DNA sequence: GACTAGATCAGAAGCAGTAGAGCATGCATAGTTTT
């Protein structure tokens, strides 16, 4: 019970970074072209 | 002297506005 | 160091383990032209106590809050770093069209990525969520869990399977529970586990636990061939000798 | 009364006064502080020029100008503000406690000669006049000194040599676990021992509600509008004073202040040629007003000497019946008329059988009235007004004259002319019925003005950095639902006697 | 431990569905603008 | 000799109260325009 938080910590913050890097890309090249 | 003000000397002590009180 | 050259800033918080003239005085060491009232020409006011001043501040929508923080931040880097989030305490309307196109309407922003404090900071930011019901945030998990395989965590591994017991002297019978046996931290310990346990035997049920009471496996084979769907028979010791291994061993060597 | 009240808060630093009977409950401590900011707050919404201090006995620390031990002068001599209002909220909690016994100390020794020492060493100190010197003993020790005879003799010699110098001493006496004794000790120090003020007490002293009792309206001593002559003829002149009983509050007057320091800015208006945009003196300026297609031009001095009729006074004219005086003709608010015999002498005997052979006659002394120079003259009716006096000979109404102002033909109006339609026996009835339900009754002081109370519940909040203003209660709103609940069915049938069905009084 | 497993988990799927919520709105309106 | 203390008079500043001017709110009435 006192590593359940941190091991479901990590993956939110995985998911969390992989979505604001596609949003990154989107906006990068659409503001590109 | 009897019901004087303990704040202000030299004066009574005011009764608190009690509004309307119907009978 | 002239980092705050050509500004303005009002204090109105003396409440705080730093008193006010302390902050004026370090606001006049760094160069911040101080202000004792707010007006068109200042760039920010800062508060640390929610008083009456604040709050009147607030109901006009003219100008905009910071957390004291915000200069501790500034000083200890010299730094004329922005705001975020996390220090403001009230924006105008102006400021909120300029941090609404880089950040949600949570503290979380879209073009940085995230560190431990700050999803720390976001998760302590909104209010509170309830709308929902067991079974809908039952789905909600295993549609994440499977999305983004995350089912080697040593835990949720049971949330799949439905389990029953016979912890009952009667199948499907609540008013006669055998409470006072190492079935029940057997139960326990499963659900802990994730595993949904039901107390009632329906059609939908997927694994059954069985004890050293070997009477009723009859009757348990019987319901499986009536119903539809088939739930492999278990004992307690496949559960026991998967816990050590954190995985599902196979049901074949516990059937 | 000349001069300003002088208060001294004394406060008990012992342990006895740190703990906590109930769990749920003010420490003694709490309580005196809590007595004295209440009492702060409302001097300075009441009296602003008076003086106040506060003191601490039985500490460690000392801060006084004689240097004696375990007494600290916290706050000298002087007039209320907030800045002393904060350094005593430092005090006013548990977390309040620690600090206060961190800032200063507490469970020592201490004499009280000592203490009433440094008191009136205060006193002495101040440079103003003072009309009273007072001192409030916070405590709950009723024996201070029980194992030395010596000192309670010292205090008891020095409370009699404070009292002989005109010094009230109060005891204000908060709960003790084993009850407090005023008869042990404290009978000689107090100033003034009352018959009922002799048993042992088991909860904390009758002031203390009224200190806690927060005043916010201004007390305005004595003063005369003005002091007149009262010209019976050419020869028979007698001198009078003017006051006012009654007199519209406002709220006090905004100042101006700069923004970037909040220092006080002055403002100055002056007058200038747009041509040479150079000052004009008043004396380059004349006055004018236009009339039947003209300009009439006129000095400032004859536009003053317009208005002088005759000199300030009042000049009798005769005697009217009270009969012929008119209750809906009122114009301004009365003014009271009394003796003075600090001008002329022999006034009081003359103003007084005036007065009784009025109330005997049954008449008013009809005058012309001018109260200053240059003022046109007004017509006021002197009607005798009887002492009176309440159950605790407190008296209610003065003796003297009414000075009630009379209108002149533009002071009055005409009306539109409305047809008369009377009404039938049964809705006089009826109404009677819904008049005597809501029967109260009604005393000058029952309603407070709602405008003035908020005004300084905002100011002392903000003064102050509270939370949020406390809310008054207002007293002139109506209570629908109680008289609703009262009337019963009596509106229903009234409608129903005097309004058509449909009507629709609304729209 | 059900108590904190659940409420973490709302939380981040709130967050998560905003951020989904505004990355769907760049890629569909302003590519298809 | 020098110096201090008490009493008293005069002037001035502060405060209270009235008067006079100015600023905003609404509507009465009439006029003007539209149909």
């Amino acid at each position: 019970k006192e590593a359940l938080e941190t091991d479901l910590y990590k993956r939110f913050i995985l998911v969390l970074n992989e979505k604001k890097t596609k949003i990154r890309s989107l906006h990068n090249k659409l503001l590109n072209a | 002297c009897p019901g004087e003000s303990l704040i202000n000397p030299g004066f009574k002590s005011k009764k608190p506005a009690g509004g309307v009180d119907f009978d | 160091s002239n980092i705050f050259e050509d500004v303005e800033f009002c204090v109105m918080s003396g409440t705080d383990s730093q008193p006010k003239p302390d902050l004026e005085n370090r606001i006049a060491e760094f160069g911040g032209y101080i202000v004792q009232n707010p007006g068109p020409d200042t760039y920010c006011v800062i508060a640390g106590s929610e008083n009456i001043r604040v709050k009147n501040i607030i109901l006009s929508n003219k100008h905009d809050v910071v957390k004291p923080a915000w200069l501790l931040e500034c000083f200890k880097t010299k730094s004329f770093v922005p705001w975020q989030p996390r220090f403001m305490i009230h924006m105008c309307p102006s400021t909120k069209e300029h941090f609404a196109r880089e950040y949600d309407c949570y503290g979380d922003s879209y073009f940085i990525d995230t560190d431990l404090n700050q999803l720390k900071e976001v998760f302590s930011g909104i209010k509170n969520s309830n709308e929902q019901t067991p079974e809908e945030m039952a789905s909600l998990i295993a549609d994440l869990e499977y999305r983004y395989s995350w089912d080697c965590s040593p835990l949720s591994m049971f949330r799949r399977h439905t389990v029953y017991l016979d912890s009952y002297a009667v199948i499907n019978d609540l008013s006669t529970k055998n409470e006072g046996t190492r079935l029940a931290i057997k139960a326990l310990e499963l659900r802990f586990h994730g595993a949904k346990v039901v107390s009632c035997l329906a059609e939908g049920v997927s694994h059954v636990i069985i004890g050293e009471d070997h009477s009723r496996v009859a009757d348990f084979k019987a319901f499986r061939r009536t119903f539809k769907r088939k739930f492999k028979i278990l004992k307690e010791s496949w559960v026991t000798d998967s816990i050590d291994k954190c995985e599902l061993q196979e049901e074949n060597q516990y059937l | 009364y000349s001069g300003r009240d002088s208060l001294i808060f004394l406060v008990d630093a012992s342990k006895a006064m740190f703990e906590s009977q109930s769990e749920d409950e003010l420490t003694p401590f709490d309580m005196s502080i809590q007595c004295i900011q209440s009492v702060y707050i409302s001097k300075i919404i009441s009296s602003d020029r008076d003086l106040l201090a506060v003191v601490f006995y039985g500490t460690e620390k000392d801060k006084n100008s004689v240097n004696f031990k375990n007494i600290y002068v916290l706050q000298e001599l002087d007039n209320p503000g907030a800045k002393r209002i904060l350094e005593l909220d430092q005090f006013k909690g548990q977390q309040g406690q620690k600090r206060f016994q961190d800032m200063m100390g507490h469970g020592s020794d201490y004499s009280l000669s000592e203490v009433l020492w440094v008191c009136a060493n205060l006193f002495s100190d101040v440079q103003f006049k003072m009309s009273h010197k007072r001192i409030m003993l916070f405590t709950n020790e009723d024996n201070p000194h029980g194992n030395d005879s010596a000192k309670a003799s010292r205090a008891r010699t020095k409370a009699g040599d404070l009292r002989d110098t005109g010094i009230f001493l109060d005891l204000m006496h908060l709960k003790k676990p084993g009850g407090f004794d005023i008869s042990l000790f404290y009978r000689d120090i107090i100033s003034i021992a009352e018959d009922e003020d002799l048993r042992v007490h088991f909860e904390e002293s009758s002031k203390l509600e009224d200190l806690l009792r927060k005043v916010r309206a201004k007390e305005t001593r004595k003063r005369a509008l003005s002091r007149l002559k009262l010209k019976l003829n050419k020869d028979i002149v007698i001198s009078v004073g003017i006051y006012n009983l009654v007199q519209k509050a406002l709220k006090p007057p905004p100042i101006k202040l700069y923004r970037e320091t909040n220092e006080p800015v002055k403002t100055k208006t002056r007058t200038f040629n747009t041509s040479t945009g150079g000052l004009l003196l008043p004396s380059d300026t004349k006055r004018s007003q236009i009339y039947g297609s003209r300009q009439i031009i006129l000095e400032k001095e004859e536009t003053e000497e317009l208005k002088r009729f005759d000199d300030p006074g009042l000049m009798l004219m005769g005697f009217k019946p009270l009969v012929l005086l008119k209750k809906h003709h009122y114009l301004r608010p009365s003014l009271f008329v009394y003796p003075e015999e600090s001008l002329v002498i022999g006034s009081s005997t003359l103003f007084s059988a005036l007065l009784i052979k009025c109330l005997e006659k049954e008449v008013a002394a009809l005058c012309r009235y001018t109260p200053r120079r240059n003022i046109p003259p007004y017509f006021v009716a002197l009607v005798p007004q009887e002492e009176e006096l309440d159950d605790q000979k407190i008296q209610v109404t003065p003796p003297g004259f009414q000075l009630v102002f009379l209108p002149f033909a533009d002071d009055k109006r005409k009306m539109p002319f409305t047809e008369k339609i009377m009404a039938t026996p049964e809705q006089v009835g009826k109404m009677k019925a819904i008049v005597e339900k809501l029967r109260f009754t009604y005393r000058s002081d029952s309603f407070e003005n709602p405008v003035l109370q908020q005004h300084f519940r905002n100011l002392e909040a903000l003064a102050l950095d509270l939370m949020e203003p406390e809310q008054a209660v207002d007293l002139t709103l109506p209570k629908v639902e109680a008289m609703n609940k009262r009337l019963g069915s009596l509106v229903d049938e009234f409608k129903e006697l005097v309004y058509p069905p449909d009507y629709n009084p609304e729209g």
